[PDB]
């Protein structure tokens, strides 16, 4: 287990024995591809091939080390104002869960219908400087699952937390980081969806209806400070303890919005990553 | 040094195994 | 009648036509009236719910008094039903009044999802439940001819909660003195 | 041997050529465990009169045609008894078997790749966030596209086909379950699949599971007299089809 | 006791007051044996989603009324699946469960006569050898009498009661399956019943099995405000319902 | 335990059997709710119901994760002022013990009539630059019992906590944090009360007779500064280890000062959570 | 890892057990 | 956890016991 585990010997590729000629019958090479089924012809059918032990792993080609990666979801920012502080809509992000909302990492699952996790949060807050001195400038992340008070503006009543998860973190003082559970009330997070809100000509349709699973209404408690300062809270994810359900063509069509599978770019007719050729003749 | 999920919730513990 | 009393009695009336309906309310459990119910007023503590669910109607009427009421479970994926009939075509069940008085109504788990948000969600709709008349409200002489029915809702040992998040109804547009 | 025989109600299909048939993602399809399920009322299973071999509306195989889809908790939104058990209640669920039935001669040339697919989530044609309307990905046993006109009005997804209209390069497709029907071996497409979501028991309305596409590869072409149609036919079983959440009755749109 | 709870379907139904419950000819509603059958096919068995408790339409018992009549197999022609599955195939078979509930006050007074009647032939109102018209022994939830005007150009039944509409004293009518409800006693009355014809599985169309009477015998008299309406509600459920000949679908009339 | 306990199974609910119909005397469904009891009437007693076998538990219904959270429960502040440092009642916080001092928390107690617990205690300063530098700001937090010498002002003698508590931060090294004792005479804390003082028709009466547990006397050590500044140091507080007698009807009714039930608002009709509705017929 | 109560009281300890 | 006196001397040690 550990020098397999350690050594990254788990998941081993058979090896390549040696062959013979064949003047027979039995022509593994043809098959009818129609079944909808793969083939399975090797090296060791088709030519002499000869004997070669393998030592190539398939560890690193695991759901959980394809998946398990962080990577930049949002982008919380807030360009403080100390002129009105507080006010309606100031000084505190809100932001609705999810992902569709950047590629990259949008790309990745996608290949997926349904995929399930806990996972491993970090905040990256990054304090520019745009005054003469930045001061102590604490902070407040939290989550606001449904239907919950989500803060009208910065100081609320919901910034007490009373029965809500708040993590702080003071300039300094390392990234924070944190964990978990898979939030669904269903066996597994739909990546996808061919259902609506309802029989109304106008109900929704998507990966949507089913995920109303949250937001986060952010806060930089300090109060007042004299030098502006801006803040930018980088938000990475990593998907530990993954498991994933019938595989998907990648996507070949740079998206927009998410949530949504449109792609019909605005006039630019639809690009995509193919190449053209001169001719089939040369390549 | 391993299996020391120094968190009670399991939601919290490294990146799983392989089998 | 909303901030007196009242508010919790319900009067099984006259009835000159017949077949009639009583109330209506919508079974997810965050939505007044339900919410402030002991139930409610704490699920409002939770994102997400799910099981069984029990209601109960007592007859506040008299003894010589009688009727039959028919209360009815209508699970997601319609409209609450504008006729009896449309509406004892799902989960239901007769009450005779009698010298018992008390019928307690399950309304049973149906849902998609092995849970539900306890925050209003179009998806999550639990349902709708309402009362018609079965029979009537019959009285001998020199009772009256309208009389009361309580009616409440504890939960099932289906039930179970969960992910805790701060309540909806109670916002603190205080502060608070000294 | 190819020569296949399917017998699924009161119903019978025969085949005197073939292609294999295919089992989605190796499981055959049953009834819910009382492990997995959630809700808490006893499943009325109609058998034999409900799973049975439903055969939709047919269609033209075209040197124009472009190719055609149908969305099956949908498809069958007519079938008698399946297609009532599913108006009458909320929860629903089931599993299939298609029989794409295309002949010609040994003279034509043609192939049509078949495919099922999971959550088969369509885009709009039109550029931004509106996605595709309830009653267009609701067409029923005439299926979708053929290769058709339609207001721009409607929140219309893509008639689009080389992208999946989904966008993903078709050919990668075959990543879904499917087979094709090369006219020169081939004669029908024989698909089975199970139930797939991430819940017990789905509404049989909201939301259609499985997905079916067929599409045009290699064009058709003989080299006779046009009176000469050749049309594709398909054919549809519920299979260990449950329902449960019984009720007044929704409503026809 | 008296007090009854009786459940179905995903319904159940209850009475704190009885005249205990009758099954006719002390036989208890079940499945259709391969030994007495005939047909060939594997018949659809729904089972609580089809023998469920249907309630009807409500009606009054006034000082005038005289009589109103239900027939079964026709009653729940609309209920849906039972009544879905009657049209879709041609040999149906079931047994049924009546509850009967009338309440009022124990300061009335009133008697009713409920019972179940094999093949229950009425007679034409009209001298001759014209039999009733299909279409007035076929109305439905609604039933029949009340004490109602109509055509007389209709080859129309009779409203007659006292004869039984079929010409034999009522009072003899007593050796039929039944029970009364008599206002001081009871509160309803439950009528269960087997499936009884010459043939194993009959048309669910052409041919009503039971026929369902209620009749007034001692005239509803209170002392209250006429404001006081004192319904009589008709509750049934098929039972071991079973169906096969599947097809088509016949149609509503 | 183990996996009970990280799996988190341990309270489980049962599962919905199977049934069948019931043509049956004894009818389940009707109770008299008089007797003041709760009725005992389930899925299967009503239904013909099938067969779950379940899988949720009722860990995070218990009065340890509905209690034990940590929330705000006063925020001491501090405008300091450097002309006149010392002085009497100055650049020093001192406040008393309680909650009732502020809702969401005050709230969910308030759900029992009895309480007992040990508590998770943790200060959260936040130093607000209204200077061009806030150099080193140290801090001493301290615990004032009954009756002990109460700082008069900024440096008395009691700084000195020969005999007491005093938790000192300084800016960078992370938030202060610690525990308790349940701190009662008694064998719980009263969260409620229908005592008085005494006889006295102007003596006190509620949860507050019963409970002179402290104060915190506060001070910001470092001496004069140049540039000026302004802490506000956030009191958070977890109930761990609790236990819980008699629950009580939630309130509905926003409150007004602590130790007290009062109600009745500054003129406004008293208003509640209820909605109202057009005609009960519709929902 | 568990119950290593790294300080004395008992006060001082993590959230309490279940049964 | 106790006992572990990090440090050498003794002087150098946790709040005595009691007895
Ligand atoms: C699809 C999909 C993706 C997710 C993940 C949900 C978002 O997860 C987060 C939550 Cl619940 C909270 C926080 C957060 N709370 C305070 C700061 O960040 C961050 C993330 Cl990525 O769910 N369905
Ligand atoms: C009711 C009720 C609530 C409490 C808790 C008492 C307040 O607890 C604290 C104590 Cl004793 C000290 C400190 C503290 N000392 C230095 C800084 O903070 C904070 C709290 Cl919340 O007692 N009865």
């Amino acid at each position: 287990n550990y020098i397999d585990e350690v050594l990254n010997e788990v998941l081993v590729v058979p090896n390549i024995k040696e062959s013979h000629h064949t003047t027979s019958n039995s022509a593994p090479l043809l098959d009818a591809a129609e079944t909808g089924h793969t083939s399975n012809v090797q090296p060791e059918d088709a030519i002499e091939t000869r004997y070669v032990i393998t030592s190539q792993t398939r560890d690193e080609m695991s759901i959980e080390s394809f998946l398990g990666r962080s990577g930049c979801v949002h982008i919380s920012r807030i360009k403080v104002d100390y002129t009105d502080y507080n006010g309606q809509d100031i000084n505190f992000t809100k932001w609705k869960i999810t992902l569709q909302e950047m590629a990259q990492i949008r790309r990745k699952f996608e290949l997926f219908t349904y995929v399930r996790f806990d996972s491993e949060i970090t905040l990256v807050p990054c304090i520019a400087g745009r005054g003469d001195d930045i001061g102590h400038i604490v902070m407040q992340y939290m989550y606001v699952p449904p239907g919950a008070p989500i803060p009208s503006k910065r100081n609320d009543f919901s910034w007490q937390s009373g029965t809500n998860m708040s993590i702080f973190w003071q300039h300094g003082q390392p990234f924070p980081r944190f964990s978990i559970p898979f939030l669904s009330i269903a066996s597994a997070y739909y990546m996808f969806y061919d259902g609506y809100d309802g029989d109304n000509t106008s109900s929704k349709y998507g990966s949507v209806v089913t995920n109303d699973m949250g937001t986060i209404c952010s806060r930089i408690v300090t109060e007042k400070q004299k030098l502006s300062v801006v803040i930018t809270t980088h938000i990475y994810h990593k998907a530990k303890h993954t498991k994933a359900w019938c595989p998907r063509p990648p996507r070949a069509v740079p998206y927009t919005h998410s949530h949504v599978t449109n792609y019909m770019p605005e006039t630019g007719d639809v690009t995509t990553a193919i190449v053209r050729r001169n001719t089939i003749t040369t390549a | 040094y391993f299996n020391i999920n120094y968190f009670k919730d399991a939601a919290s513990s490294g990146a799983s195994r392989l089998d | 009648n909303v901030g007196n009393v009242s508010m919790y009695t319900v009067q099984l009336g006259n009835q000159t036509g017949m077949a009639q309906k009583v109330f209506s309310i919508k079974v997810d459990i965050t939505s007044t009236p339900l919410a402030t119910t002991l139930i409610g007023e704490i699920a409002s503590y939770y994102t997400h719910w799910t099981g069984s669910l029990r209601f109960s109607f007592m007859f506040c009427g008299t003894a010589n008094t009688t009727l039959k009421l028919l209360l009815a479970y209508t699970p997601p994926g319609i409209d609450e039903p504008t006729t009896r009939k449309d509406a004892m075509l799902g989960t239901h069940v007769v009450w005779d009044v009698g010298l018992q008085s008390t019928i307690s109504l399950v309304v049973p788990w149906v849902s998609a999802s092995h849970f539900r948000l306890t925050a209003d969600n179009k998806y999550s709709m639990a349902g709708y439940i309402t009362c018609w008349y079965q029979t009537n409200l019959v009285v001998p002489p020199s009772t009256p001819q309208t009389a009361d029915m309580l009616c409440f809702v504890s939960a099932c040992k289906d039930f179970c909660l969960r992910m805790a998040r701060d309540t909806d109804l109670h916002i603190q547009s205080g502060p608070i003195e000294q | 041997d190819r020569i296949m025989q399917i017998t699924r109600g009161d119903s019978t299909i025969s085949s005197d050529d073939v292609a294999n048939a295919v089992v989605g993602y190796g499981v055959w399809p049953h009834y819910l465990t009382p492990q997995d399920a959630t809700a808490i009322n006893k499943p009325t299973q109609p058998d034999t009169s409900s799973n049975r071999f439903y055969t939709l509306e047919s269609k033209h195989w075209n040197g124009s045609s472009k190719g055609w889809w149908w969305k099956l908790p949908d498809a069958l939104k007519d079938m008698g008894i399946f297609g009532e058990n599913m108006y009458y209640h909320f929860l629903g669920r089931s599993g299939y078997t298609v029989h794409v039935q295309c002949n010609a001669s040994k003279f034509h040339q043609g192939t049509l790749l078949v495919a099922m697919i999971p959550e088969h989530q369509l885009a709009s044609a039109k550029h931004g966030s509106v996605t595709a309307g309830y009653k267009l990905t609701h067409p029923g046993e005439a299926g979708r596209d053929v290769s058709q006109e339609r207001d721009a009005s409607l929140r219309q997804p893509s008639d689009d086909s080389w992208l999946n209209f989904d966008g993903t390069l078709l050919g990668n497709l075959l990543i879904f379950p499917h087979q094709f029907i090369n006219l020169r071996s081939n004669n029908s497409a024989t698909l089975i699949v199970p139930y797939v979501n991430a819940v017990p028991m789905d509404s049989m309305l909201r939301h259609n599971n499985w997905c079916l596409v067929i599409i045009p590869i290699s064009p058709l072409r003989s080299e006779t007299t046009s009176s000469n149609i050749v049309p594709i036919t398909v054919s549809i079983s519920p299979m260990c089809a449950e329902f449960s959440g019984a009720r007044a009755k929704n409503i026809k749109q």
